[PDB]
């Protein structure tokens, strides 16, 4: 759906 | 659907600009299926912002994630498509070292590849 993932830590 | 096709590099560099300017402490990144691979499942998600301390091995798992698989079955994580790099390696210097001309960094998951 051209979106971000978004990871922390 | 690869991405560099998808957006044309001026709307990918605004987006990586825009987003490097909401998070100024993560790498974008684009991780893709390899076109040639029918085998695995495919990814939900195409666009990953990592933090700078993050590992390949993490990022790796977060990859698997997001796929359906049995607990067991691994794949590759090809940079560029074409550069089998340290699995110890931060998310920092892949990126300082596979930086693509928009300012992402692009993977690439198969199951297997030949070169």
């Amino acid at each position: 759906e051209d979106e971000w993932v978004n990871v922390q830590y | 659907r690869p991405f560099k096709q998808r957006k044309s590099l001026a709307i990918r560099q605004e987006e990586v600009a825009g987003i490097r300017a909401k998070f100024p402490n993560k790498i974008p990144v684009v991780v893709e299926r390899y076109p040639r691979e029918t085998f695995l499942p495919p990814l939900d998600k195409t666009k990953f912002l990592v933090p700078q301390e993050l590992t390949m091995t993490q990022f790796l798992s977060i990859i698997r994630s997001r796929m359906v698989l049995r607990a067991t079955e691994a794949f590759y994580l090809l940079v560029n498509n074409k550069s089998l790099v340290s699995m110890s390696a931060t998310m920092a210097e892949i990126y300082r070292d596979y930086k693509d001309e928009d300012g992402f960094v692009y993977m690439t998951y198969a199951s297997q590849e030949t070169f």
